[PDB]
Order: structure tokens, then sequence, then C-alpha cells
């Protein structure tokens, strides 16, 4: 796992270090991590013009990994060519099955309703990064708690919780999609922050803290 | 409360040798017998 950064207006790569890390003696294994040359950071960006690839310059984003994954060679090595596609790889990549956007938003908790679909050219859909998590959390979510054929007590009693609108059982819901959501190790914490109702409508909305 | 009311202005009597003659006015207890309903249903909100 890693945190972001970015570069600042004449700062030299030691005070990112021990601002981070504590010594600013770790600076000399960190620049590895970003594939510096030595002008680690340099401040004009026609001097980034010199080679681009291999520098960063003032506004450029850094790549800053936790402290047991700062000595491991594994780790340089796939941090100092990945670079952005670090998120993809650290929160996954898998087929998209969100064909019909506006049409599973109108018979969730129902079967059948999720498809394969098609981008760039002659390849199936995939979804990466954050837009994976939004599909399996959407998934899920709609789909009833014992219904996969194999490692069952997944997904929700969403389809068995409707009931007279009375706010107990708004709380029931708002509890079991905080479940739910928390579920997934991936996600830190969920909390409500509105429930709201239209007579015969439930209507609310959570907040989800991913990990960086 | 045998009678709701009475107006106390319009007892009329007259008398001849032995006969006499009267009149008079009682307003009696009125009823209620219809009652109407308009029942009307609204949305409502309810909130965190």
């Amino acid at each position: 796992r890693f945190k972001k950064h970015v570069v600042q207006h004449e700062e030299t790569m030691q005070a990112i270090a021990q601002r981070y890390y504590g010594d600013v003696s770790y600076w000399i294994d960190l620049v590895e991590h970003n594939n510096l040359k030595y002008p680690y950071l340099v401040e004009t960006d026609e001097e980034k013009m010199k080679d681009p690839e291999r520098l960063a310059s003032t506004g450029d984003t850094l790549i800053i990994p936790i402290e047991s994954d700062l000595t491991d060679v594994s780790a340089k090595e796939i941090n100092s060519r990945d670079k952005d596609v670090l998120v993809e790889l650290a929160l996954g990549r898998d087929l998209n099955i969100t064909a019909d956007e506006k049409y599973f938003n109108e018979h969730g908790t129902s079967d059948n309703i999720l498809a394969f679909s098609t981008n760039g050219n002659g390849d199936l859909d995939t979804v990466k990064g954050i837009d994976n998590m939004k599909q399996q959390l959407q998934a899920r979510l709609l789909t009833p708690r014992g219904s996969l054929m194999l490692h069952p007590n997944y997904g929700s009693d969403l389809h068995n919780l409707f009931g007279l609108n009375i706010p107990e059982q708004a709380t029931l819901i708002e509890m079991e999609v905080l479940r739910t959501l928390t579920s997934d190790n991936r996600v830190k914490s969920a909390n409500l922050i509105d429930w709201k109702i239209q007579g015969n409508v439930y209507s609310g909305q959570f907040s989800v803290e991913i990990k960086s | 409360n045998e009678i709701q009311d009475f107006p106390a202005e319009d007892v009329q009597v007259i008398v001849e040798g032995n006969e006499a003659r009267i009149s008079m006015t009682v307003y009696p207890i009125r009823s209620f017998k219809k009652i109407s309903v308009s029942l009307v249903y609204k949305q409502q909100t309810l909130q965190a």
C-alpha cells in the first residue's frame, strides 16, 4: 500500500522522507520507488523536458510507500515503472457487467439484471480502480444473502425488509446496508448521512471510507 | 330540560264567560341527524 503526494515549490527530496517517515536517512531508498534520476526533484518543467519519464517537477505526483514495504525490493521494482497503474492494480481489474446502468436501477432485488458489454473493439468491457468498487458494491448489495452457488452468507436481506415505512424499519434498512458495505475488508467504515421518506419511497445516502 | 327554549313574549290568552282559548310557541330540542366528512390523504416527510 501507499500514500499519494505532490511536488511543491522548491521542496527538496530530503524534506519529504523526513516529514512522513521521521528519519531523513530514508530518502535514498525512497527515490528508487519513484524511479528518479539524480535531479530527483527539480523546479522547472522545461528542465523536466530533458527526459520526461525519469524526473519529477513542481506539481507532479509522487508515491510514498508504507514503511514495511519501503525496504522490499519487489515493491521498489513495481513502483518504479507502474506509476499511475498502482491504484488500478491495488483495487483490482475485472469484466464490466454494468452494461445497462439506466436499467438495473429499475428492477433491483430481481434476477437476470446484469450483462456483459463491449468497449474498445473486439474485447469484453473491463472495469478498474474506483469503478471496480462501484460495480462490486452495487451488485453485492443487490444480491440475496444465500444465492451464489459457493461461499454463501454473501449479499443482503434487502429483498426481505419491505415494510410499513415506520422509522424502525428505516433504521433496520440502514443497518443492513451498513453491514453490507462494511463486509469487504477494503472499505474502512460506512456511515449514514441522510435518510428521508416520500410516502411509499425510501431515500438516503451513505458515505464510505475507502483506503487510500 | 324537557324543552330547548320558548319565547316568553308569545303567550296569548282570551277568556269569554266560562270558556278560555290559549296559544303559545315552543322550541323543541333539535336533532343532529346528518354528518358529512371530507377525508384527504397527503404525502409526508420523515428525516434523519
